[PDB]
RNA sequence: GUUCUUUGUAAAGUGCCUUCGAAGAGUCGAGUUGUUUGGGAAUGCAGCUCUAAGUGGGUGGUAAAUUCCAUCUAAAGCUAA
RNA sequence: GUUUGACCUCAAAUCAGGUAGGAGUACCCGCUGAACUUAAGCAUAUCAAUAAGCGGAGGAAAAGAAACCAACCGGGAUUGCCUUAGUAACGGCGAGUGAAGCGGCAAAAGCUCAAAUUUGAAAUCUGGUACCUUCGGUGCCCGAGUUGUAAUUUGGAGAGGG
């Protein structure tokens, strides 16, 4: 079909560049490429360091403020957890 | 007339003439950029039936794009492309050329709307009206309007009228002031 | 030292001349290179002093023409007979391939040099297959000569005046002699 | 004075200047001519002559 | 409207800093910022069934 | 065709006066045509053959038309349109092997 | 039992609440009126063939189609391109398969060119005082 | 309503007989994948691969095929409410 | 004839004349496109062929004069409304999703190109230029154009001949 030696080749370089094979998909391909593309210091918050917002003088990379409420709720959520034991 | 001697001859692409012919025109392409000016069509009449009238303002370009999940054609996205390079022309068709396995090859028959003979002979005159400008964009040549899945009948309902319009059209509560 | 081999050319110049490299060095079916075994020169010139008496007219002696039939129109007779007949080529290509199959063409030529050589590729065949007289011709500017255009890559005629008719009829016998015997071989000669 | 004047030179004449040609709006300079929207082939020229929509109305 | 009392930019402070869990706003410098938003007691907040 | 006045059967429904209408014209749109057979006829000769024809006609000759007709519905689409391509080749074999 | 909503999604901002109503029929009704302004004498509506329908659910009906035959309007003895003017629905893509719709729908034209009157593009245009459909003067019938 | 221009070897329409009658290709279609649909065993679209005809083609989807019968004429285009 | 020259293809110019961008973006045509959530742990699925993102236009856009719907005494382009229906169909047939025709009604408008040879006359057209009654026309001239501009014809048909 397509001569080699007879043609110059910088003709056959662009030619057999592209000149390329036939093949689509396949289904164990498609689900494989599929495959193959998964992939502290508590504060009780009383005082001055209440309303803050931001950090109070005590600094660590980790804070948690607290007010009674918190006691309120944690309090009952350990009654629940009891009782739903 | 040679219509039908060319038209039928074309429809035999693999022929050896033609795919000799078609080796040739894509390394001649390939070497040359990828979007271009052709002075005169490939498929003249191919281009005629598609709208082409060989007069002052009907224009090719001769484009390349690649292969290889897109909704779309590549003939629209290369529709795009032009339409982006020369945006007073205005896309009316396009037709393929030739491929390769890399690339495929188009053409488009294009109109500059303000030369006054399109102005005229009002078999054109109607996209001198601002509304069809970048119909490629939007899908309104024959292959945007197959994307969008514009034919008739029930078997294309889900997009008829434009999807999204029906969409919004069944997916809408309708209320009236005297409920039914 | 003169380096023209060494020089980097321009791009579009590579492109056409390493086409033309590329078009020698490809092999070809016989449909196209039955181009190529195309006209010698002498019989080109003859065929030239000849077309060029049926030239077309053109846009001043039209209307020169058509003041004229203007003037006798009106008092004295029309019937398209204030001028006589006109005789000259037919050029266009849809008109011309029409004419065949009627079939009406004296003699037919055809250019070897169009880009879209598909708008021409049956001709040859069909001229064979029908029995009529053509031949590849050599530039087709040299036929936008002749009936007055850049180019038209086809002329045929049709209709001669009398005193040409034998003219012509060793015009076709020598197209004949050339094509009917050693241009016969287009498709012929596979190498060995 | 002087826009005026130069109105009466480039008077009765195409390409008169940028500012003096009429402002309207970008789409009305585009939006084309009542002519060539006027404009119409032959064919729907004979069709309109021949048969256009008749004025009848319906008593009897 | 639609969007009364949504054009707004809060989620609230949190829990346990001795204050609501009204979301309330972020910035400064103005004198709205702490304030409550996106509630329907709150000032400049979304009211209850949004009549429609 | 004709009803037989009742709600089933092979002609179910109202019997009544047919008027056997004009066919369409857009019905002989699938004829040929002197020209459209020469000019077919034409580029058939002149161009000639694709590759899947070439083994079309040897593998029509050495082992024949079922295996013909299987290959070519395979390499084209769908059933009847095999028959008439294998139809067309038996054509061609008569014309070279004739004449 | 088995109740079905179909309210999982964002409905609430697709809603289209038909307020528009009167407001919308007065405008039509000035549509109607002006168009008549437009059309002076002309009935601001066609005249209409009579079809026997499909779906023998329905078959016994017979409704308001959209347009007489070719062959129909050649037996009144006129064509499409003057019917059209006239005011007459022609739809080219139908078939006459029945001569008893074929006589009803001549003898409607046939009564459709015998209650006209034609302005001719002459001149003097007399006066002629219209009415506004020609379906409610030619009604529909089942037979 | 007005006035001039005006239908002339110009244009168009209508009957009978006769010979015709062209009608869109990397496209339809088929496979396979993906994606989407209410779509069932492919409702649609895209990509890759294959690739047609003209008394043709598409469509009317049964666990399976063949022929029927019906109806429309694709791959090109315009148009207010 | 080692000179001269048609033409092809390709380039340039503060050439003559034009022109596209950007904004707005409620509505509209497209592309790409998730999650929370919902459901059996949840993976299929749902929220969603959505919001966000990108491109594109008008005052309406889009679709549109059947390669339709049907299976009957057949309808008749598109569009929207009511009704079919919360059905047919789909789906761990579970969550849940989810249409269309027929019918009534508002509006109602039909059509063009390729595809025929003008061949006893490229019959066409931009542009420059003068003149003129200038949303333009007449004439003179450069020039595109036969690798086809006009007329005729578009399937309801229609063309040629009498």
């Amino acid at each position: 079909f397509r001569d080699t030696e007879n043609l110059p080749d910088w003709f056959l370089e662009d030619e057999k560049e592209h000149s390329k094979i036939n093949k689509p998909i396949t289904k164990e391909a498609a689900m494989a490429i599929k495959e193959k593309i998964k992939a502290v210091t508590l504060v009780v918050a009383s005082g001055r360091n209440k309303g803050l917002a931001g950090r109070p003088k005590g600094v660590k990379g980790k804070y948690k403020m607290v007010d009674g409420v918190m006691k309120n709720e944690q309090r009952a959520l350990r009654r629940i957890a009891k009782k739903h034991h | 007339g040679a219509y039908k001697y060319l038209e039928e001859l074309q429809r035999k692409k693999q022929s050896d003439v033609l795919r000799f012919l078609q080796r040739v025109r894509v390394w001649e392409y390939r070497q040359k950029n990828v979007i271009h000016r052709a002075a005169r069509p490939t498929r003249p009449d191919k281009a005629r039936r598609l709208g082409y009238k060989a007069k002052q303002g009907f224009v090719i370009y001769r484009v390349r794009v690649r292969r290889g999940k897109y909704q779309r054609s590549l003939r629209a996205t290369a529709e795009e492309r032009v339409g982006r390079r020369a945006a007073n022309l205005r896309v009316l068709n396009s037709y393929w050329v030739n491929q390769d396995s890399t690339y495929k090859y188009f053409e488009v028959i294009l109109v500059d709307p303000q030369h006054k003979a399109i102005r005229r002979d009002a078999r054109y005159n109607w996209i001198c009206d601002p509304v069809h400008k970048h119909r490629e964009a939007r899908g309104l040549t024959a292959t945007g309007k197959k994307s969008r899945g514009i034919n008739k009948g029930h078997k294309f309902n889900n997009t008829k009228a434009g999807r999204r319009k029906t969409w919004k059209r069944q997916n809408t509560l309708s209320l009236w002031r005297y409920r039914k | 030292r003169n380096l023209s081999r060494y020089v980097k050319w321009p791009e579009y110049v590579r492109v056409q001349r390493q086409k033309k490299i590329l078009s020698i060095r490809l092999k070809v079916p016989p449909t196209i290179a039955q181009f190529q075994y195309t006209l010698d020169r002498n019989t080109a010139a003859e065929t030239f002093k000849l077309f060029n008496k049926y030239r077309p007219e053109t846009a001043a002696e039209k209307k020169e023409r058509l003041t004229k039939e203007a003037a006798a129109v009106a008092e004295g007779k029309s019937k398209q007979d204030a001028s006589p007949k006109p005789y000259a080529v037919k050029y266009g290509l849809n008109h011309v391939v029409a004419l065949i199959e009627n079939k009406k063409a004296k003699l037919v030529l055809i250019a070897n040099d169009v880009d879209p050589i598909e708008l021409v590729v049956f001709l040859p065949a069909l001229c064979k297959k029908m029995g009529v007289p053509y031949a590849i011709v050599k530039g087709k500017a040299r036929l936008g000569t002749l009936v007055n255009q850049k180019t038209s890559a086809v002329a045929a005629l049709t209709e001669v005046r009398a005193e040409d008719e034998a003219a012509l009829a060793k015009l076709v016998s020598t197209i004949d002699a050339n094509f009917a015997d050693k241009y016969d071989e287009v498709k012929k000669h596979w190498g060995g | 004075q002087q826009r005026e004047a130069v109105r009466q030179l480039y008077k009765g004449k195409k390409y008169q200047p940028k500012d003096l040609r009429a402002k309207k709006t970008r789409a009305l300079r585009r939006a084309l001519t009542k002519f060539e929207a006027s404009q119409v082939t032959e064919k729907q020229r004979k069709k309109q002559i021949a048969f256009p929509q008749r004025k009848y109305a319906i008593k009897a | 409207s639609e969007k009364a009392g949504h054009q707004t930019s809060a989620e609230s402070w949190g829990t346990g800093r001795a204050v609501a869990r009204i979301p309330r706003v972020g910035g400064g410098g103005t004198g709205r910022s702490g304030q409550g938003a996106f509630g329907n007691m709150c000032r400049g907040g979304r009211m209850f069934a949004p009549t429609k | 065709t004709v009803k037989t006045g009742i709600a089933i059967g092979l002609n179910k429904g109202k019997k009544v006066t047919s008027m056997t209408p004009a066919p369409k014209i857009s019905y002989k749109k699938g004829a040929a045509s002197n020209r459209t057979k020469f000019v077919r006829s034409l580029v058939r000769e002149i161009a000639g053959l694709s590759p899947y024809e070439r083994r079309l006609i040897d593998l029509i000759r050495n082992s024949g038309e079922k295996r013909a007709r299987k290959v070519a519905k395979k390499r084209l689409g769908s059933f009847t349109r095999a028959k008439a391509k294998v139809e067309e080749m038996n054509n061609i074999i008569a014309a070279s092997r004739r004449h | 039992p088995i109740l079905k909503n179909h309210f999982r999604k964002h409905w609430q901002e697709r809603v289209k609440v038909h307020f528009d109503q009167a407001g919308k029929k007065v405008s039509r009704r000035n549509a109607r009126a002006t168009r008549a302004a437009k059309i002076a004498p002309r009935p601001l509506d066609l005249l209409r063939p009579v079809v026997r329908a499909p779906t023998v659910k329905y078959n016994r009906k017979v409704r308001a189609g959209r347009g007489f035959t070719l062959a129909e309007v050649k037996a009144a003895g006129l064509t499409a391109a003057y019917a059209r003017t006239i005011g007459i629905a022609v739809d080219h893509r139908r078939q006459n398969r029945n001569q008893e719709i074929f006589d009803a729908n001549v003898q409607r034209l046939k009564e459709y060119q015998s209650k006209i009157i034609v302005f001719p593009r002459n001149g003097k245009a007399p006066e002629a005082e219209q009415v506004l459909s020609a379906a409610a003067t030619f009604p529909i019938a089942q037979p």
